[PDB]
């Protein structure tokens, strides 16, 4: 329909324009000039192909279509008019910006607009990151850019685990090799019997032996498909180590791989190429000279929302924080009434000025003060602010200064908050506060590195050595007493010889002094490399010291393997936020992996891009993105689609959020599917890959299996057909549960949890089988959730007394599938009640566990994932149903052999569980600032301590999870 | 002197209750627990000096308690007070820390009210997110206008210049021109620019109010929470007694 553009043309006059909704750039432009033929003083009009269109956006930001041919919704502009101008700028520049801007969020020239010089640092120098790992894509084309495009999904153990050795025969896993090479698609399929440590191309010669239909003796012209998605095999690997054979392995499933050849492949992958952006163009003292305490002068606060007769007068707290550790006392100003925030008081610290770590951040607060409730007046922030006492070139911070203050979090207490970002609110409209540093007559930094190594050699058995190792070995949240800790400092270079000792020695030194940090920092540099799972710890809140995440990041680096690397993403990213400045090495390291893997680079994308509408790292997270959509290869549209997509579904809730809050489900169902049977809906909704795998595409939707769910929530359900020939070899039908309304990332932990236990307990040596199914938070209360196929609810299975479920399953699996259905589900039930003990889950009614067929059982939705109540709570008490199926039916549940077994395996769970817990407490206390209500105030983590029994000795635990059990079923 | 009568003496498990009552307290207060390795006979001591809670072990041999080897105090009372009265080098123990209808119906008051104090701050936090969120679009609107006025602008400036020289009298082509259609289509200009700065000039207004709906909001959430945090405070104070 006709939208009455306003037209701009270069004369000036207003020109009023009629075309379709649905309509190309050019033809727009086409029709403007022959309207303006009619117009006065064409004459004065150049040639139609010289000019050029431009638009204001709904994002406030005006853009020059340099090559669009988008249609006028696809154009978002947020008024109906079409300047004309001559293009001063570049096309493919404003293309890739453009591109760029839509797969973040915002517009490129936001980040231009931001003169914090930092931030044109970071944008500037990012660029060699991203240039080396284009270049390191490059280097061996075409198979090094089909590496990066598609990684090898191996394991990082190529010795196979004892148990599902002995479920292969002899070691001899049998495959399908599918070969299609024939004038039509006919299928061809030669049964292989071969060893598991075979390299592909040992496969790929016996195949063709097979295919011979003799033994022929092509040779280097042939790679593996997995069949049904997009997987190839070209590393020389155990063919076995790769994920899927694992998989058919381990489920006893037949692997089918297509054999295909290097040609398709290498002309399916585009060349990638990267060019400099635009913005690639653009007296001295050491800190340990100045003598004198630290003092800083708070003027005045523009203005606090604190009701002048409800509170008295209000405050500002102070600090000297170095991570958690205030590094002196905290410091106030006298209490003044709420009408006139003014102080312009020299508060004065007890910290010596060389004596301020590289990573201080003294923090602030305004506070309210009310005696009404009693004689010890209550504290709560009015607002909070940090401020890094040093620059990104290691200066320390002087002149006047202006700090926008942000909210208090949530349910934090603490009048201030050093977990939080280190920087002003961008906001305008929140309190500010004016503070202003001493100033020595000259510009302060921090020491070089070569000062503080000349500063050491100058500052600075049998029962010593078992005190050490007792106290390597306990939780790094374990307390930590005075003793222990000069004893740690005492023997700090014997210390060196037990690697394992940094996270705790690192607590036991003061970065009060100038003399100690000094020897750390020469111990640090020496200091053995230790595995990637403790130095992981190393890079959080507590360990913000630069040599120490400058040693953590170098071990990843040289032992972080892309398997791990992919499950420990979500806490990498979330760790970003704990860092001080925007270039580091860390954000180096993630970069340069996101830059040479897609499947890292896709999730990495994701996560950043769901953490884009918090405040506080949406400046950060953009760059980042930013940096990556400019290097990210060809992988860029795709992700555009994706987003897309993800748009309109969004969208499409949000007119299900308040449009269709009050009309039934049957109108409701019906305004989705007009909805769906819009063309553009199609168009953006078909042909993507996917957000929760890469490797699966996404094809035309099933209108009929696409459904909004009649639960509370109103989820929909998105059915899509599979655009791999191999349909049947994998799976039909990818179907996927988009939810608006739901935070997603405390499932999302849970399930990572949930696959880390799964692990373990298989590397071991036991068999609970788990299902860690794929979940993806892309923004907030937004997610995209996995369907597992023909599974039901206890509830679901129940309704259609106490043998109903043991009675389905029979039903399902009568025959010699009764044993293997039984023990499959006593397995699944162990795992998933040490699971649900250990993290404490929420109440579990029938809804939120379901059955398989096969005989697994799982758990679907989450959301307290360290019992978000006030405070041991054993959710998951075994039903009578389920002692009745893990005992094939027999009344005398507890009185039987499989009872017995069951209750084994759980208790060698439990120990499994407590052996690896550090692992658990890392990668909660990574989750700190992320936001999620339940993971906050160690606190909560101290309940997985509990859980655990950390403190006690296994048998102690032991004994504890024993009277657990047997008080939860109580019989049934 | 006994044990199980002293005021730094607080008895379980709790572990981090003794993070609670240190926080935000006097240099030097202190505290006494036998929890976290063992039954009984840890006795583990918190000290508050510098901001931080400094832990020291109580080593007990021979019927002897003491901070290190050799161990020469008797009981507990007696080391906390030889250390009260000298210090430890580094600061000497300064500060302790220390009928049923009506009790049992003023705590029960005490829960109810602190569960509509709760309701009450959350339905505030989510209109405080609501406003923010209309803020932040009501914002972005205001400089797409400003971008759109600053946009018609230029060519309105543009239009005005060659209209007024290139067709001004008779001499030139224009001997009806303008008045036929050219005074026409910069009316509408003009009405165009008038009508895109009025409404730039009212959603500024509507931004102004609802910035000040945020203010009001915000001084409500600010003034409620601190009675919230104290009366969560008596509550638990009274369910410590649970008597």
């Amino acid at each position: 329909p006709r939208i009455l553009v306003e037209c701009l043309l270069p004369n000036g006059m207003i020109v009023t324009l009629e075309c379709l909704r649905e309509a190309t750039l050019i033809t727009i432009k086409h029709e403007l000039f022959k309207e303006a033929r009619k117009y006065p003083l064409h004459q004065l009009l150049q040639d139609e192909s010289s000019y050029i269109f431009v638009s204001v956006t709904q994002e406030a930001e005006r853009e020059e279509f340099f090559d669009e041919t988008r249609r006028l919704c696809d154009l978002r502009l947020f008024q109906p008019f079409l300047k004309v101008i001559e293009p001063v700028g570049n096309r493919e520049e404003k293309i890739l910006n453009r591109e760029i801007g839509f797969a973040i969020g915002m517009p490129v020239c936001e980040f231009d607009m931001v003169k914090d010089p930092e931030v044109q640092d970071f944008r500037r120098n990012i660029l060699n990151v991203c240039k080396e790992a284009v270049d390191l894509r490059d280097l061996n084309s075409p198979h090094s850019r089909a590496m990066y495009v598609y990684p090898p999904n191996v394991e990082s153990s190529p010795e196979l685990p004892k148990h599902i050795y002995n479920k292969l025969d002899k070691g001899q896993i049998i495959v399908v090799i599918w070969v299609i090479v024939s004038p039509n698609n006919d299928k061809q399929k030669y049964t292989l019997k071969i060893n598991h440590d075979c390299v592909p191309e040992q496969v790929i010669a016996e195949a063709i032996r097979k295919k011979t239909r003799s033994m022929l003796l092509y040779q280097g012209k042939y790679i593996l498909k997995v069949c049904g998605c997009d997987e190839y095999f070209l590393e020389k690997y155990p063919l076995s180590q790769y994920k899927y054979i694992r998989s058919c392995i381990m489920l006893g499933r037949m692997p089918n791989l297509m054999l295909m050849a290097k040609e398709s492949l290498y002309s399916q992958l585009p060349m990638d190429c990267f060019t400099m952006p635009s913005y690639s163009r653009r007296s001295t003292k050491s800190l340990w000279v100045i003598n004198s305490a630290l003092r800083i002068k708070i003027l005045c606060a523009t203005y606090v929302n604190v009701n002048i007769r409800d509170i008295d007068k209000i405050y500002v707290r102070t600090g000297i924080y170095h991570g958690g550790e205030p590094l002196c006392d905290n410091v106030n100003t006298q209490r003044v009434p709420c009408s006139n925030p003014r102080w312009n008081e020299w508060l004065n610290y007890d910290i010596y000025i060389p004596d301020l770590p590289r990573a201080a951040r003294l923090c602030l607060s305004i506070c309210s003060v009310k005696g009404r409730k009693g004689a010890k007046e209550e504290h709560c922030p009015l607002a909070w602010g940090n401020i890094n006492l040093f620059d990104y070139t290691d200066t320390l911070v002087s002149g006047k200064m202006a700090l926008n203050l942000w909210p208090v979090p949530h349910g934090l207490e603490d009048l201030l908050n050093p977990i939080g970002v280190t920087g002003s609110n961008p906001n305008k409209e929140t309190p500010c506060l004016e503070l202003e540093f001493d100033w020595f007559s000259s510009v302060v930094k921090f020491p070089d590195m070569s000062v503080i190594e000349e500063h050491a050699n100058w500052s600075v058995r049998e029962n010593d050595k078992e005190q050490l190792k007792a106290i390597s070995t306990r939780d790094p949240l374990s307390e930590i007493t005075e003793q222990e800790k000069d004893f740690l400092w005492s023997h700090r270079h014997y210390c060196v010889t037990i690697p394992e000792i940094l996270p705790k020695l690192l607590l036991s030194v003061k970065w009060n002094s100038r003399d100690e940090v000094a020897q750390m920092y020469c111990l640090v540099k020496d200091w053995p490399p230790i595995k990637p799972e403790q130095a992981m710890e190393l890079l959080d809140c507590n360990y913000p010291d630069p040599m120490v995440r400058g040693f953590a990041v170098r071990c990843l680096e040289k032992y972080l393997t892309d398997d791990k690397l992919s499950q420990y993403l979500i806490q990498l990213v979330q760790v970003l936020k704990y860092e001080q400045y925007l270039d580091n090495l860390l954000v180096r390291f993630l970069l340069k992996k996101a830059l040479t893997n897609q499947r890292i680079g896709h999730f990495f994308f994701w996560h950043l891009k769901s953490e884009m509408h918090n405040k506080t790292v949406s400046q950060r997270f953009g760059l980042l993105l930013e940096s990556y959509c400019r290097a990210c290869g060809m992988y860029l549209k795709h992700l555009n689609r994706q987003v897309e997509a993800m748009e309109k579904l969004i969208n499409l809730t949000d007119i299900l959020k308040q449009e269709k809050k009050d009309e039934t489900q049957k109108v409701q169902m019906k305004f989705l599917v007009e909805q769906m049977r819009r063309p553009d809906f199609m168009d953006a909704l078909q042909g993507f890959l996917s957000p929760l795998n890469p490797a699966h595409q996404l094809g035309n939707l099933r209108l009929e299996e696409c459904r909004i769910m009649s639960s509370a929530k109103r989820p929909l359900w998105l059915n899509w057909e599979n655009p791999d020939i191999m349909s049947e070899l994998l799976f039909q039908n990818n179907e996927i549960i988009f939810k608006n309304g739901d935070d997603l990332r405390q499932d999302m932990l849970t399930l990572q949890i949930i696959r880390i236990m799964e692990n373990i307990w298989q590397n071991q040596g036991l068999d609970l089988r788990m299902l860690p199914y794929g979940c993806l938070s892309i923004g907030d209360c937004v997610g995209l959730i996995e369907v597992v196929r023909n599974s039901h609810t206890i509830m679901q299975i129940q309704c259609k007394n106490s043998h109903t479920l043991h009675q389905w399953l029979k039903d399902k699996n009568k025959g010699e599938i009764y044993d293997a259905a039984i023990d499959l589900f006593t397995r699944s039930c162990a795992g998933y009640c040490v699971a649900t003990f250990i993290l404490g889950i929420g109440d579990r009614h029938n809804s939120n566990i379901m059955v398989k067929d096969d005989g697994q059982l799982f758990h679907i939705d989450f959301g307290h994932f360290l019992d978000h109540k006030k405070k041991e709570r054993v959710p998951f008490v075994l039903t009578q149903d389920f002692l009745i199926v893990i005992s094939k039916g027999a009344q005398e549940c507890t009185k039987t052999r499989e009872f017995e077994r069951f209750q084994e395996m759980c208790y060698k769970a439990y120990l499994a569980i407590r052996q690896h817990a550090n692992l658990f407490i890392n990668l909660f206390s990574m989750m700190l600032g992320s936001g999620m209500p339940e993971l906050q105030s160690f606190d909560d983590i101290a309940y997985i301590r509990k859980t655990l029994a950390l403190d006690k000795t296994e048998q102690e635990a032991l004994e504890y999870f024993m009277k657990q059990m047997n008080d939860a079923r109580h019989g049934g | 002197m006994s044990l199980q009568d002293a005021e730094w003496y607080w008895g379980d498990i709790s572990r981090e209750e003794v993070n609670e009552k240190l926080r935000d307290t006097a240099d030097g207060t202190f505290l006494v627990r036998d929890a976290s390795t063992k039954m009984h006979g840890d006795y583990t001591l918190t000290l508050r000096k510098g901001g931080n809670n400094k832990l020291i072990k109580i080593f007990h041999r021979d019927g002897k308690y003491g901070f290190s080897d050799p161990l020469t105090f008797s009981s507990v009372v007696e080391l906390i007070n030889h250390y009260r009265n000298e210090s430890l080098a580094d600061v000497k123990l300064l500060y302790p820390v220390s009928n049923i209808e009506a009790v049992g119906k003023k705590l029960h008051e005490y829960n109810t009210q602190f569960q509509e104090k709760s309701r009450e701050y959350d339905r505030l936090y989510e209109e405080y997110t609501r406003t923010s969120q209309e803020i932040q679009m009501k914002r972005t609107a205001i400089e797409a206008f400003n971008e759109t006025i600053k946009i018609f602008e230029e060519q309105c400036q543009t239009q005005e210049r060659y209209s007024k020289e290139y067709i001004e009298k008779f001499k030139r082509e224009g001997n009806e021109k303008e008045i036929q259609r050219i005074m026409h289509n910069y009316d509408k200009l003009k009405s165009r620019i008038s009508e895109i700065i009025d409404s730039r000039r009212r959603l500024e207004e509507d931004l102004k109010k609802q910035a000040a709906e945020y203010r009001e909001i915000d001084k409500r959430m600010n003034s409620i929470k601190p009675d919230l945090i104290q009366l969560r405070k008596t509550r638990d104070q009274y369910l410590m007694w649970l008597t």
